[PDB]
């Protein structure tokens, strides 16, 4: 069921300071084609954890998703969870500047996702820990993401972990006098956080 | 890693409908849905997927690849298909007879939403098909389209030989 | 019990009806499907087996020694009352006066298959389920004198089951049929008589 | 579930040569009236077993049969599986001819079903051995069938050891919308082989 | 006796299928120069090895070869029975073409015995195994072949894995009154077969 990022359960080895955030839901049209995040971003200006990554300056935590849409037997469609390290935007055309590249807890949309905004074929884009999303089979998905990074510390503001992606592979169909629009909710928790250092 | 297979590389397909075969409502029983080589390395299907960009490098190979198909209708929609398999002496059958006397895996939709199937022992073709070989049984109000998206991997003994150089 | 399949089959009915002029003789095929009242009773089963005897009644309009013939299957049915085939002594015969109590013989199970079949659904390669292996002869039932007999006389057979054994079972027939051997009925009756409405037993 | 024609598990006492075979599936409509199939005739022409039963001309076999039909919930009616050995066309009017008694992987169909076309009424063709497949409690049925003949051997083309016969008792009803046609495929495996002489 | 071709018995290490085949017997006259067969080619189209060899694109046998002429003793001559490996027709002059180098059942015939029609002189082709059939002492001669290839399978229809070649080295000369022609008829078995893949 669950999805072990790589296999790690992140233990760690600067104080130690785990409340389920809920993420805005967003709407799911016909005609749409994707969002994504940027952890350990949208938790900034946000909570307790907000009051303690935006005052430090080291950064240690690991995290568990819960990416969840809720449908009835009438509509059909396949999503697709995966958490890409170090996820970059490209840029079309040239740099793509701030607001798009730090979204805030307002996901930002794709343009193009057959190459997911970076040259990289979505046809391969399952080497990353993926959790298929089908809507006749379940409609609940759970990654746990380890702290992947080279240097054991990070600052919390400018650096991004890694990325979230979700992407309508098969479009959404529906016969006529359902609800046009599909919620998809994500629960968001950190697991073993570590911060250090207080400016 | 089973990865992403494009199947419809046809001209008109351009975006993301090229990953994905269709499944119509008024198909007569019997007449193929899609078909594919299976060759790792010749230009077509298998070079969107993972086996097919790096058995460009390594100029001989040999295994047991194994291709993973997954459904993606409603929950009422029920059907059939039959995914057949053609040694690479011949081409590919023509009725659905024919093609059922080979290695063929009765898949259907009301039980199963996924099915594998495990080619034996390519080297340096083959060719998949799949045939209806029932009517596509919708209830009232309901879309009457799906599409089968389709994978690909290698098994344990997929062997390699001598670098080569890519593109 | 007076239920089991033994007992359903041991009554002595009647078959055929066979009379001869002084011609000079008369002969008759044995089988079962003459009348309707043995016909329903056994198409009901597919395989039978069973040994039968018979009983032959005779009634003018004095005794004369009139014998009954039997041609096992495969042996030539004689063509007049006076030719070669009543002296071969490959056929068994009895002679019986008139005036004595009427004559009785059993018949042994002669089918080349374990059992009968009532349903064949084949060739032997207009010849649809006709199995040759139910042929059990004639009687040829002959006057003898040296000429001139003049009776005008009528016979009757009786037949009676024994020991037999019925397998996989059918439905009874329903409709009245047209042809002797065949189920042909000629498209309809209905099975049960009609009421006025759905409701009032 | 399973149900055994008189309880036999068909075993044999000529050499002794099982691929699950899928005749082509039947459409049935509203007005449809009903099918018939004539075992061992529909295996000719068709597979090693073909190859097996047009050169011998001494056989013994028995089937392992599963019809099965996929309906929606949005649909209803009722079948009828039955089983009857030594099954004669009869002919109405006159007799029904060789491309009506023998009809190949395309099974016939029937005229008056009321009387399955031999005389017989439907209202008693439960002796065989039946199973029903009503369309709100399960969508399968399995016949396993031995070798029924008097001889212990008979040619392959000529004479047929018993037929199949499918009946639609209650018609097909359906609200406006949904599929017209309902498909049923059948499964044949021949369990203990065994053929003899060659030609 | 026999002569075993290098000493193998051959086993084997795609399942694993014996009848004595008996090709049709040549005449050898005064002015008669050799013949050639080419195995496996001959088995194809014949038997049920040729319906095992032509669907199938996988192969691996041995084969038990006995050839015998049956002549009286008034007649004179010795022929020569090798088994030649990779056995290829050079052409002369330009290339031989196909109905000259697969000769099916009718074994093909030679034009300059001398050399083999490869350029490879007679003196020394007793390097293969070869059995003399000397006619006054003999009429029998027998070899047993295992399979000789490098890779460990191939296609029974393109590659030839050897050749069976016979040649009248002494002339036939008899007296007159005598048959002016002497059969030569060749047995051929199949010993361990195993066949893989249907086409």
């Amino acid at each position: 069921n669950i999805v072990l990022a790589y296999g790690e359960w992140p233990e760690y080895c600067p104080t130690r300071p785990n409340r389920f955030y809920t993420l805005d839901s967003k709407m799911w049209q016909e005609n749409s084609t994707g969002w994504y995040w940027k952890f350990p971003d949208v938790l900034n200006k946000t909570g307790v954890f907000g009051q303690n990554a935006q005052f430090h300056y080291l950064y240690r935590s690991g995290f568990c998703l819960h990416v969840q849409c809720n449908a009835s037997k009438f509509h059909q469609g396949a999503l697709l969870v995966a958490v890409i390290p170090e996820f970059v935007i490209a840029g079309r055309g040239p740099h793509p500047g701030f607001t798009t590249t730090f979204p805030g807890t307002t996901g930002a949309t794709f343009y193009d996702p057959y190459v997911l905004d970076s040259g990289v074929p979505l046809s391969q884009a399952l080497i990353y820990p993926h959790q298929w999303i089908n809507l006749r089979t379940n409609n609940c998905a759970t990654v746990i993401v380890p702290y992947i990074n080279a240097v054991p510390f990070d600052s919390a503001i400018n650096h991004s972990n890694f990325g979230l992606i979700v992407i309508p592979v098969s479009p959404l169909k529906y016969s006529s006098g359902a609800t046009t629009a599909i919620p998809i909710t994500i629960t968001i928790a950190p697991l073993n956080s570590e911060f250090g250092g207080l400016r | 890693v089973e990865t992403i297979l494009e199947v419809n590389n046809t001209t008109e397909a351009t975006g993301l409908t090229r990953l994905l075969i269709p499944v119509s409502s008024q198909n007569k029983a019997d007449e193929l849905c899609a078909a594919f080589m299976v060759d790792p390395g010749r230009i077509g299907p298998w070079q969107s997927t993972l086996v097919g960009q790096i058995c460009r490098y390594y100029t001989q190979w040999s295994g047991s690849l194994k291709v993973t198909f997954m459904f993606t209708g409603s929950f009422m929609a029920t059907g059939k298909m039959l995914v057949a398999y053609s040694p690479p002496g011949s081409a590919q059958p023509a009725n659905r007879e024919t093609a059922m006397l080979g290695t063929h895996v009765i898949w259907d939709f009301g039980l199963q939403s996924s099915v594998s199937l495990v080619i034996p022992w390519i080297s340096n073709a083959g060719v998949v098909t799949l045939w209806y070989q029932t009517n596509y049984v919708v209830p009232p109000e309901t879309p009457g389209e799906a599409y089968i998206i389709a994978m690909g991997a290698a098994q344990d003994n997929f062997t390699l030989k001598i670098c080569k150089d890519t593109d | 019990l007076e239920t089991t399949i033994n007992h359903f089959f041991s009554r002595s009915g009647l078959v055929g009806v066979v009379n001869l002029t002084d011609t000079g003789y008369a002969t008759w095929d044995i089988d079962i499907m003459g009348f309707v009242q043995l016909r329903r009773k056994c198409e009901m089963f597919t395989y039978m087996r069973f040994n039968a005897e018979f009983t032959f009644v005779t009634t003018t309009e004095r005794p004369y020694m009139l014998q009954y013939m039997y041609v096992p299957p495969g042996a030539p049915k004689p063509t007049g009352r006076d030719a070669f085939q009543w002296q071969t002594a490959t056929n068994p015969s009895v002679f019986v006066k008139l005036t004595d109590p009427p004559a009785q013989v059993s018949v042994p199970f002669m089918s080349p298959a374990s059992a009968y079949q009532w349903f064949y659904d084949g060739y032997p390669t207009t010849t649809y389920g006709l199995c040759p292996n139910n042929m059990m002869g004639t009687f040829a039932v002959r006057v003898v004198s040296r000429e001139a007999s003049q009776l005008k006389l009528q016979t009757r057979v009786y037949m009676k089951l024994k020991h037999v054994r019925a397998w996989v079972p059918r439905p009874i027939r329903s409709q009245p049929y047209l042809l002797k051997n065949f189920p042909n009925y000629d498209s309809i009756t209905n099975s049960a008589r009609d009421r006025s409405s759905i409701k009032q037993a």
